């Protein structure tokens, strides 16, 4: 399982981003991903989730700014960034939710909720000034 | 990976033979409100294969 | 959101308690809690999820727990390595997900 990000970088507010997050060994339709941010120095802030398929949710921080999609065909994870803000400054991650039946405790079976966080992308600096 | 070929993970009910379907609405394991929308225990369709 | 202790600190050999507060909504209706570990510069580890639960491949002094709306990390025999910030993050409630503040655990 690997996850690779690319995108980010200097940008003024206002303007637009569209960041990256190719996924190697699993899809963007087979366990939901979800963005991620953390300001510098700071705590975690879930950004945004889209699930296997039809959902597109955000946070209120980021609602009709943000929107996530992504390219089945090239298995990549992608996030709009429209009117960028001073307070969006932080490094961006792509968290892979959890598979169905992870590490499979044999009791409950395949229900897909099991909302946690699985391995991580490596994470692109975005600075909005 | 050619991430290509669904297999309906958790169906509605189980199938009688020689059936198909293709509808992917969304299923519903705990409560019924959820129309059309993966909610909390309302999961997406089929799967895609690895 | 979640609140959580700026900083906590022990000694190697004894246990530490980490604490999260919330709502009824997520913690206190939901049980699908769960905890992280990220070291400067590391992108973060799941360290605990399905509340009682433990992913494998972790050192097993890692446990944790829930009492209502309130959160634990009980980690126990801190070594060296343990030096990181921990971030509980619970369900979502509709999914709107929610972190911790986080807990910058200081080893002596």
């Amino acid at each position: 399982v690997q996850l690779v990000e690319s995108g980010g970088g200097l940008i003024q507010p206002g303007g637009s981003l569209r960041l990256s997050c190719a996924a190697s060994g699993f899809t963007v339709s087979n366990n939901y991903m979800s963005w991620v941010r953390q300001a510098p120095g700071k705590g975690l802030e879930w950004v945004s989730v889209i699930y296997s398929g039809g959902s597109t949710y955000y946070a209120d921080s980021v609602k009709g700014r943000f929107t996530i999609s992504r390219d089945k065909s090239k298995n990549t994870l992608y996030l709009q960034m429209n009117r960028l803000r001073a307070e969006d400054t932080a490094v961006y991650y792509c968290a892979r939710e959890g598979e169905v039946e992870g590490y499979n405790d044999f009791w409950s079976g395949y229900s897909r909720d099991r909302y946690y966080f699985d391995y991580w992308g490596q994470g692109t600096l975005v600075t909005v000034s | 990976g050619n991430y290509n070929y669904l297999y309906r993970l958790f169906r509605k009910s189980n199938l009688k033979p020689f059936e198909r379907d293709i509808s992917t609405e969304i299923y519903q394991a705990g409560s019924t409100p959820c129309n059309g929308v993966e909610g909390f225990n309302c999961y997406f369709p089929l799967q895609s294969y690895g | 959101a979640l609140t959580q202790p700026a900083s906590v600190s022990g000694s190697p050999g004894q246990s530490i308690t980490i604490s999260c507060t919330g709502t009824s909504s997520d913690v206190g209706g939901y049980n699908y809690v769960s905890w992280y570990q990220q070291h400067p510069g590391k992108a973060p580890k799941l360290m605990i999820y399905d509340v009682s639960n433990r992913p494998s491949g972790v050192s097993n002094r890692f446990s944790g727990s829930k009492s209502g709306n309130t959160a634990s990390l009980t980690i126990s025999g801190l070594q060296a390595e343990d030096e990181a910030d921990y971030y509980c993050s619970s369900y979502t409630s509709s999914s709107t997900r929610v972190f911790g503040t986080g807990t910058k655990v200081t080893v002596l």
